DNA sequence: CTGTCCTCTGGC
DNA sequence: GCCAGAGACAGCGAGTCAGCAA
RNA sequence: UGCUGACU
């Protein structure tokens, strides 16, 4: 009978220090805690009043033993006051900004009172009052602010419960942080100008006031006690009614002894790390108590008192935070280390507890148990026990279990009594078990702990759990004589199990209410589709794909007896007749087709009442794989009308198609995906099981699959071409490298080696990667030439009869990159995206000359695994294969952290009963989940191109799911009228960006006015002479209430999902779905007309069908979609050119939210006008940066009289694409470089111990060092300068300075843009597009070219710059597009409904907030936010603020032992009386 | 003085005769260092072409 | 495992009369699925099979030294000539019968002799089942080892993947009713877990801070939460909890 | 009165679990069981017959609730 | 690998020591296997392997 | 080994 | 008062099995 | 607890 009482809220505050007393059984005084023999020494840390530490003893405080005694608290009473280590830093500030003389803070009372009032208003939730108070102040003190603040707090009370929400915690956080950060600095005192008694704290345990005295915690305590008195009204709000006394400790609390368990350490049998810290405090207390007595029996004595104080304070620090004090040793870890880390106490024993009734063993392939079952090896089954209550309808089978005993299988290990408990049957006398088989049904009934009984439900987990499908429920099929847990192969891809030693865990629910959820929710057939993109997860693999593709091929004929025994061996049917087919060939000999075997297996599995399905699709095996012989042309035949590439199932009977991986597989829209749509998830599991069994029987009985050497071999007469191509490839190095260094086209054979060496020993190393790339391209051309010679038709056996092809080609295993690289080429090795690295001497391998041009020396392997690879190629291949593993390890290490952070922020977002996605505190993140509802897995067939399937299978879909009942219980008028209104509006307004307005609509008289009326005036008030006539005619010279130009200019009706509640309102669908339905109805009523088949479906029954199928795919209330978004962004990354890629970019976007990204960019289309195309050339040449260093030949420095001649470059080769002129360049030196030069000369010397004339004169007017430069009337011939510092300066090779400065000196550049470039083509549809990409980011510096470039369509990857020029609703879409483009480079595709939620959460509160440790500060849950990271900072915060927790997060709900507030726990049950 | 070493652990290890190919590989092992097992960057794991004939490309633990 | 990195567990012990027998009377003793080759490209196993079959046939002993067989002199050519010199076929395929239906399979199978090693990892050393047993005495949770009985750790990844199913009661079972579950009782007015104290024997828990015994009520709470409250009190922090 | 009329899958799961935990504690079965020893099969048999006197109390995010009958709820 | 670890039992008193009963010497082996006689300590057995898909229990790395 | 804090310090 | 100098400072995947020494 | 091996 449980306590029955539940928790609503947990608040963290500070204990008085006077109420801790009476929370204390006794004061401990004896240092030595371990007795001579290992027992507790009286009055020591381990005592018998602080509780029995072990079961041996009984506590003195309450007589009770271990395992039944809640431990008790005790206190080491300290000799003198010490500061508390957590409230210490704040104390320091409370003493830094304050007058020790006046005892008042040095802050202007304006700030004090403003912040006081803002806190008073925040305490009730009022959030506009904050800025209203601040503006009331600035426009104007206590009476001015307190009136408004009291009016708010009074008119807006009843909101103390509705104040624990994000956006109310962020504001208080920011206010108090800004206060502590900006207004607590040491300042001259207001009232007495000399009140800076500068407290300045050294390492912790040390505060020093000046006239350099040592602040004694008693003097600091009195200072705080007298400062509170003057400034309490203000601080009681900055700290909650905090007493200043809490900032100081007069005793330390020793926790109960049951929580401090003695283990062992080197050379010490009984020691806990926590007692070793508390023992050090007790030992210092004893030394200090002696010195005080020495003073009583009475500078060294008091210097010793001040030194032992500092030591005791570092001993009380270490007790709180092992690493607060770094100069002490024998320091075991404090409480900050007991709580805050991955080892910790939250990420272990709090979120990751260890569980009973669970097994773990190696998993083995089964395949002869149904896909929803696990095989249990009779050793778990005899130990795993479920507690079944005994009742009239089970007392018979329970009686057999208690009789069978603890060791026979349908048995039981124990039986729990009504009031007593735990009478174990494990005896093997077989008579007392019978003595107790009676007395069952002889209050709460006896419960028999029965064993696993062949129908039980078990949760199975594989340990890298990266998605929801990694935990699924299975049905306990008991197997005898094994120690392995057997699992079907359709459930492999879901877990990623591989049967190579693959331990897996099995959990056994014990509640009968978690069994209901394992059956209904966690079942393994509700898990058919992955939640990432809704595509199927379960499917057949390997030889069930090569078996089904070779049986469903056109030339497979079976006699009656192989037809049968192949149907019954796939079925193994248990009930009802087997419905057979008719022979396809009836005459020369009755024969079947193999497609008929699959057909007849398909019409028996589909449920009896339901009718077989129709299906049309494509096969994975291309119809070109079968073309042996050159194809000829028949005039009227479309070869694809009758091809093995088109799968056509017509009423459950396969009529055409091979049925490879595209069906039976993990590919969407196949046969099993449609089975799962029309008939449910159990029928798709049945289909998978039966098809696996059939395709196994086929290969095991009549056919066989193998992979010899005559299917990897290559024809002769085809290896001769391969050999000649490999011979040709050994001559393509010189040309490649040369034409990449832009060297003279020929005549240089040794200048090229020297240029390569220079590029290799260079500093930048980007003229070396150029050679690497332009060499890889040549080698890749050659490699592609070789594959074509051998792989398609140079093989000895072709695809229908090749075993390697037909394994990579039907999706069984491998890719076309594996088939090659086994035959005819291994390829070009690439380690970091580059060729193998060279040695320090210029050779890549000891076998190769230095700087060798042959591609072989760069990792181009022309050998194959058929005929092995030579030693040098072996080396490069090993380098690559090894970097692969290193990268795997590191990548997973980073992905784990990314996913943990994401999951720790988006976990509380669940769909509510009003279809709105709200967080734990009620903050609305989205008003409709995917922007339309419609969870992902159900929206797979609502795409167009899947309607011709729903139309074909209409009768099955209505009978099996919606039925005639729902179609006629639907009333669509409210939503249908809304769409009619929308359609009419959009009919009257084709261009929806045309500035509709009443008055604007009353500009059709425009000609009426411009004709003669307004011809006489000027711009009276800036508007116009002719605009005033329109204003006069409209204003009051129009009808009173019949001037209705308004209706012709009114807004579009708002979308239906917005007004008409998509769940309870029929026909209320999304504006993009109804368009698709209209298009398809129009393209389907014009197909029925020319159909030669009878269609008994009408466009207006298909419409209702689609509308019901939409209304039903609507994201059940309680879905917890934020966790699904987290896991869907995590799993693909965890598993898996001038921009960033991979997890670096994902972490830049999500976890960091940086304003500085490594590769910022832009892309504005070019306006498509003849003038724009001409102006853009100049635009590109205008924004590239030209730097003094990019235009210079060499300097000539002479040296205290230091001359300098720059000698600039000729315009032939830099004016072409930089838009510069020599007068501007030289003028730059006179005004910027030649004064930054003196700036740097002072930077060094501060810590060292007719017309030529006006230019020179003004220049030396401004500086006192220069003498005279030069002039160059002919293209900058000789332009030097002269300086001199005559007395004493450090004459060294100052060329260093004037060269380190002539690099970061840029003539002129647009801020933030480093280079532009016009990537000519970006489209094929409208190929005419041009894009001006950039590698910097300055949005406003492009606004000036709104006629050259399209400033709508401007894009940047920055997301902080977009959020500052266009707003936050425009940064949402940039975030979403960035995540999508990051995932796209790998072929991954996360559903948009997940990125929508992630972007809506990140940009919730007006700013692009990072999804990381600093984003949780604006979070309304202290118990969360401390289960993530920096748990001790978030605990100190929550403690000095009195922060309250509502126990509504998943973390706060799992910490205090509640039921999470999403999914199954979102409602009550309320049994009525 | 750490002996001019830079490492203070894993200096001696158990030689286990599970097989004679586990045993013979304890007297031919060369450990880059025990501290490098804790590093973000992986550049002491690159198999450079200067260990040709001195270290085996294939024989390296694979975790 | 083989000598080429093809490790795998033993999944069945196929009866000797259900194995596909060859036309020579033989019957394999290892069955190896042919789908580990296409993605792993261990073409050395397909050559070792032929080399070992040729060795067993001719009483020879061939060497598998790397880099001894070139493109011109291939290994498959060499060992297929060896096989064809023994009456077998070049490509190393002998045709089997089905030991279950008795019919000659349509495909001729690739059979040979390869050298298998047995690995030291056995299910007998890696299998665990726990029902009830020992407990960490600081947190009162399963102990966490296999030599000791020990429980398996559920984990935060598993806790976050189990509440994506909407199963809050499977989570309640695993994390609460199986690992740690206590009945620590609190003073309802003071709202403190440390305050209720037993008496000296009508055994009434009496609140120490306020002397009332009508205010104490039992709450079902984890044990690590009581440990957490105790170690917080150690720091003078107070956890005030609202009972309903 | 404004929430969806159907019974979400989480509600079906929790109602089956609670009805099963009741049946197992010796509660009268109003469904005429026919030899099955599983309380969850019996709970499904009862849910299919529309005999479950439980009141789903759907909570809205502001504390307001709506009390639906398990009989007056469209089970898919 | 479980093999033949040594010849002196009755003397070692190790903790664990895995022994294979009847090891054989590979019929196909590199010549270096014969320079360091590694047949004093064999490691496995020769088996007649057929590469066939026949059972339904040998898929995904199982044998 | 990276990016923000973030608390000085220091110069201006 | 404006914004570099830093100089701390915190984070760094999940699970599992042993042995040995202190 | 630690540290040295190892498994997916
Ligand atoms: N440190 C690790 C190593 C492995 N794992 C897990 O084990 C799986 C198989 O490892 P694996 O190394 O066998 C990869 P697989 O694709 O199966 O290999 P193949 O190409 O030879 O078929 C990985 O995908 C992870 O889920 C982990 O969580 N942590
Ligand atoms: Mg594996
Ligand atoms: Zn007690
Ligand atoms: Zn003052
Ligand atoms: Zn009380």
């Amino acid at each position: 009978n449980m306590p029955w009482r539940r928790l609503q809220g947990i608040s963290f505050g500070m204990y008085s220090a006077e109420e801790l007393k009476k929370l204390s059984v006794k004061s401990i005084t004896n240092p030595r805690y371990l007795d001579s023999l290992g027992n507790p020494s009286a009055n020591g840390l381990y005592d018998l009043a602080l509780g029995p530490a072990d079961s041996k003893e009984v506590c003195s405080t309450c007589v009770q033993d271990f395992s039944n005694c809640s431990g008790h608290l005790g206190h080491i009473e300290l000799p003198l006051t010490v500061y508390n280590p957590l409230l210490f830093d704040k104390l320091y500030l409370l003493l830094r900004g304050s007058c020790l003389n006046c005892h008042m803070l040095t802050c202007p009372r304006a700030v004090i009172h403003l912040l006081l009032c803002q806190l008073r208003v925040l305490e009730v939730g009022a959030l506009q009052a904050v800025y209203e108070l601040e503006r009331i102040l600035n426009r104007f003190i206590r009476e001015e602010l307190e009136q408004y603040t009291t009016e708010i707090v009074q008119n807006n009370l009843l909101g103390s419960q509705g104040a624990h929400v994000k956006n109310v915690c962020e504001s208080k956080s920011k206010l108090i942080a800004l206060f502590w950060k900006a207004h607590m600095n040491a300042k001259r005192c207001p009232h007495c100008k000399t009140g800076r008694s500068v407290v300045r704290k050294e390492h912790n345990s040390k505060l020093t006031i000046t006239f350099r005295g040592y602040l004694t915690p008693t003097s600091a305590r009195e200072h705080l006690s007298a400062l509170w008195k003057n400034e309490g009204f203000f601080l009681n709000y900055l700290f909650s009614r905090f007493n200043p006394s809490v900032f100081f400790l007069d005793f330390l609390v020793v926790p109960p002894s049951r929580y401090r368990p003695v283990s062992r350490l080197g050379d010490q049998m009984f020691t806990n790390g926590q007692t070793v810290n508390l023992q050090a405090v007790m030992k210092d207390v004893v030394l200090i108590r002696k010195l005080l007595a020495l003073m009583a029996q009475e500078q060294s004595l008091i210097d010793k008192l001040y030194n032992i104080w500092i030591r005791l304070q570092s001993h009380v620090n270490i007790v709180f935070d092992s690493e607060m004090d770094k100069l002490m040793m024998d320091k075991y870890p404090g409480i900050r280390q007991i709580l805050e880390k991955k080892e910790g106490l939250f990420r272990k024993h709090m979120m990751g507890k260890r569980v009973d009734y669970a097994a773990r063993s190696v998993i083995c392939p089964d395949m002869y148990i149904n896909t929803n079952e696990i095989g249990i090896p009779m050793v778990f089954a005899t130990k795993l026990t479920y507690p079944q209550p005994v009742t009239p309808w089970n007392v018979q089978e329970l009686r057999q279990a208690v009789i069978n005993g603890p060791n026979v299988h349908p048995g039981a290990s124990m039986v729990i009594n009504e009031d007593g408990s735990r009478t174990a049957l494990s005896a093997v006398d077989m008579t007392q078990r019978e003595a107790v088989a009676k007395q069952l049904l002889t209050q709460g009934t006896k419960i028999v702990c029965r064993h696993v009984k062949n129908g039980d439900i078990l949760l199975l987990n594989r340990q890298p759990t990266l998605h929801r499908p990694s935990i699924q429920a299975h049905r306990a099929r008991i197997l005898p004589e094994e120690k392995v847990l057997r699992l079907h192969y359709a459930n492999c891809k879901a877990y990623n199990a591989d049967f190579d030693g693959d331990e897996m865990n099995a959990h056994f629910p014990q509640s009968e209410l978690g069994r209901a959820e394992a059956y209904v929710l966690a079942c393994t057939d509700q898990q058919y589709l992955v939640p990432k993109d809704g595509q199927p997860l379960a499917g057949l693999i390997q030889d069930h794909m090569v078996s089904g593709a070779s049986m469903t091929t056109r030339g497979c004929f079976f006699t009656r007896e192989h037809y049968m025994e192949l149907v019954y061996r796939g079925l193994t049917d248990k009930v009802g007749r087997v419905k057979l087919l008719s022979p396809s060939i009836l005459k020369p000999f009755p024969l079947w087709t193999g497609k008929q075997v699959v057909s007849t297996l398909l019409i028996n599995i589909i449920p009896e009442d339901h009718i077989p399905l129709n299906l049309s699709g494509k096969a994975k095996i291309t119809g070109k794989a079968w073309v042996k012989e050159t194809p000829r042309s028949v005039p009227g035949f479309n070869p694809d009308s009758m091809c093995e590439s088109q799968v056509i199932i017509r009423e459950g009977e396969l009529l055409c198609g091979v049925l490879d991986k595209a069906h039976y597989g993990s590919s969407a829209y196949g046969l099993v995906h449609c089975c799962y749509e029309i008939y449910g998830g159990e029928t798709s599991g049945k289909v998978l099981t039966c098809l696996a069994r059939l395709f196994t029987a086929y290969l095991q009985l009549y056919r066989g699959f193998t992979l010899g050497v005559e299917d990897i071999l290559v024809k002769p007469k085809a290896d001769v071409k391969r050999q000649r191509i490999i011979e040709e490839s050994t001559h393509c190095g010189p040309q490649a490298v040369r034409a990449a260094l832009n060297l003279p086209e020929a005549a240089s054979y040794d200048e090229v080696r020297g240029k390569w060496q220079d590029a290799h020993l260079g500093k930048d190393q980007r003229d070396f990667n150029m050679i690497d790339l332009k060499f890889k391209e040549e080698v890749n051309h050659y490699s592609n030439e070789i594959n074509k010679a051998c792989m398609p038709f140079g093989l000895h056996r072709q695809f229908p009869e090749n075993s390697l092809q037909m394994m990579v080609q039907s999706g069984a295993k491998g890719s076309t990159v594996n088939t090659m690289q086994i035959s005819c080429l291994l390829g070009q090795i690439e380690l970091e995206g580059r060729r193998p690295p060279l040695m320090a001497s210029g050779k890549s391998l000891p076998c190769f000359e230095p700087y060798e041009f042959t591609p072989r020396a760069g990792g181009f392997v022309t050998g194959r695994f058929l005929t092995g690879i030579k030693p040098p190629e072996f080396f490069f291949h090993c380098m690559a294969g090894r970097e692969g593993l290193v990268d795997t390890a590191v990548k997973t290490s980073r992905s784990g952290y990314l996913q943990r952070c994401i999951i720790k922020h988006l976990e509380g977002l669940v769909v509510q009963y009003d279809l709105t996605v709200r967080d734990s505190d009620g903050s609305v993140v989205q008003f409709l989940y995917g922007e339309d509802g419609l969870d992902i897995p159900k929206t797979q067939f609502l795409q167009p191109k899947q309607f011709p399937f729903l139309a074909s299978n209409y009768e099955v879909i209505m009978k099996s799911q919606h039925l005639h009942e729902v179609l006629s219980r639907a009333d669509p008028k409210k939503a249908l009228h809304h769409f009619r209104a929308i359609k009419k509006w959009q009919s009257k307004h084709p261009n929806t960006l045309l500035r509709r307005g009443a008055f604007l609509s009353y500009s059709q008289k425009i000609q009426e006015a411009v004709k003669a009326l307004k011809l006489e005036s000027e711009n009276r008030n800036g508007r116009s002479p002719g605009t005033q006539e329109m204003l006069r005619m409209w204003y009051e010279l129009d009808e009173e209430s019949r001037r209705k130009y308004q209706k012709k200019a009114a807004a579009c009706p708002d979308p239906s999902l917005s007004v008409w509640r998509p769940d309870i309102y029929f026909a209320s669908v999304s504006e993009t779905f109804e368009t698709k339905v209209d298009d398809y109805s129009q393209e389907w009523a014009a197909q029925t007309e020319k159909s030669y088949e009878k269609s008994e479906l009408s466009l207006d029954r298909l419409r209702t069908l689609l509308q019901l199928k939409w209304q039903r795919s609507l994201c059940e209330p309680g879905e917890a979609v934020g966790l699904l978004a987290a896991q869907s962004i995590g799993e693909p990354s965890t598993q898996m050119m001038n921009v960033t890629l991979g997890i670096p970019r994902l972490r830049e976007i999500l976890m960091v939210a940086s304003a500085n990204i490594k590769t910022p960019m832009m892309s504005v289309p070019v306006l498509n006008t003849k003038k724009a195309l001409k102006r853009v050339k100049s635009l590109k040449k205008q924004l590239t940066r030209v730097c003094l260093g990019e235009v210079l030949q060499k300097i000539d420095v002479q040296e205290q009289v230091y001359q300098l001649r720059f000698q600039f470059l000729p315009h032939a080769y830099y004016q072409q694409e930089k838009c510069l002129r020599p007068e501007d360049i030289l003028r730059f030196m006179e005004t910027r470089f030649f004064k930054l030069l003196m700036e740097s000369i002072k930077k060094k010397n501060n810590k060292a111990s007719e017309a030529m004339e006006r230019r020179v004169q003004a220049v030396r007017e401004i500086h006192p060092f220069i003498d005279d430069y030069q002039y160059d009337t002919e293209e900058s011939l000789w332009c030097q300068v002269t300086v001199k510092l005559p007395l004493m300066k450090i004459n060294f090779d100052m060329s260093s300075l004037v060269v380190s400065l002539a690099h970061g000196a840029v003539i002129y550049a647009t801020k933030g843009i480093t280079r532009c470039l016009l990537n000519e083509t970006t489209n094929n549809k409208n190929e005419k597009e041009l894009v001006l990409n950039t590698e910097g980011i300055n949005l406003p510096e492009l606004f000036k070219y709104a006629e050259v470039l399209d400033l709508r369509r401007l894009y940047s990857n920055d997301i902080h710059a977009i959020a500052n020029t266009y707003g936050i609703e425009a940064a949402l879409r940039v975030i979403e597009k960035e995540i999508k483009d990051v995932f796209a480079v790998y072929g991954i595709a996360v559903d948009p409904r997940h990125l929508s939620l992630v972007a809506d959460y990140m940009c919730f509160e007006g700013v692009y907030k990072p999804l990381n440790r600093f984003g949780i500060r604006s979070n309304s849950s202290p118990l969360q936010q401390m289960t993530f990271e920096t748990s001790f900072q978030f605990l100190k915060q929550a403690t000095m603020l009195g922060s309250h927790d509502e126990l509504r997060s998943p973390s706060a709900c799992l910490v205090v032992g509640k039921v999470v507030r999403g999914g199954t726990g979102l409602f009550e049950l309320k049994q009525p009386l | 003085t750490g002996l001019g070493l830079l490492q203070d652990s894993g200096l001696c290890v158990v030689a286990d005769k599970l097989n004679f190919i586990r045993y013979l590989s304890h007297f031919r092992c060369v450990h880059r260092g025990a501290d490098f097992a804790k590093m973000r960057t992986t550049t002491v794991r690159r198999l450079l072409p200067e260990s040709w004939g001195f270290l085996c490309p294939v024989h390296t633990p694979d975790g | 495992a083989s000598r080429h990195g093809q490790k795998g567990i033993l999944s069945r012990l196929w009866p000797a009369e259900d194995m596909p027998f060859t036309e020579s009377g033989m019957v394999p003793d290892i069955l190896f699925n042919p789908h580990g080759f296409p993605s792993r490209m261990t073409i050395g196993m397909l050559i070792e099979s032929m080399a070992g079959k040729s060795a067993a046939l001719h009483g020879l002993c061939h060497d598998a030294t790397p880099f001894i067989f070139s493109e011109e002199n291939s290994a498959l050519e060499y060992f297929g000539e060896m096989l064809k010199a023994a009456g077998y076929n070049f490509y190393g395929t002998e045709r089997l019968y089905s030991g279950i239906s008795g019919l000659e399979l349509e495909a001729d199978i690739f059979i040979g002799v390869v050298y298998y090693q047995r690995l030291r990892h056995m299910v007998s050393d890696k299998f665990q089942v726990r029902t009830t047993g020992a407990r960490d005495r600081v947190t009162n949770q399963p102990i966490g080892g296999r030599n000791v009985q020990g429980g398996i750790r559920f984990g935060e990844m598993e806790r976050d993947a189990l509440l994506a199913h909407g199963t809050s009661f499977l989570l309640h079972d695993r994390l609460f009713n199986c690992s740690d579950r206590s009945v620590a009782h609190v003073c309802v007015k003071c709202g403190s877990l440390l305050s209720p104290l037993l008496e000296k024997p009508n055994r009434k828990y009496n609140c120490t801070l306020c002397s009332r015994s009508d205010t104490i009520d039992t709450v079902s709470v984890p044990y690590v939460f009581r440990y957490f409250v105790a170690e917080l009190a150690a720091m003078n922090i107070k956890v005030k909890l609202d009972v309903v | 009165r404004i929430t969806t009329p159907y019974m979400t899958k989480y509600e079906r799961a929790r109602v089956l679990g609670t009805r099963a935990l009741q049946i197992a504690m010796c509660a009268p079965v109003m469904v005429e069981l026919e030899g099955e020893t599983d309380p969850l099969l019996i709970a499904m048999k009862e849910l299919k017959a529309r005999k479950i006197p439980i009141i789903i109390r759907r909570y809205l995010p502001d504390g307001s609730y709506e009390d639906w009958g398990v009989d007056e709820l469209i089970i898919t | 690998t479980m093999g033949f670890p040594l010849l002196t039992y009755q003397d070692r008193s190790d903790n664990k020591l895995y022994r294979l009963q009847t090891p054989q010497s590979p019929l196909v082996r590199p010549s270096m296997y014969d320079y360091y006689d590694m047949d004093n300590y064999p490691i496995g057995t020769n088996a007649i392997v057929a590469v066939i898909s026949y059972t339904g229990y040998d898929m995904e790395d199982a044998m």
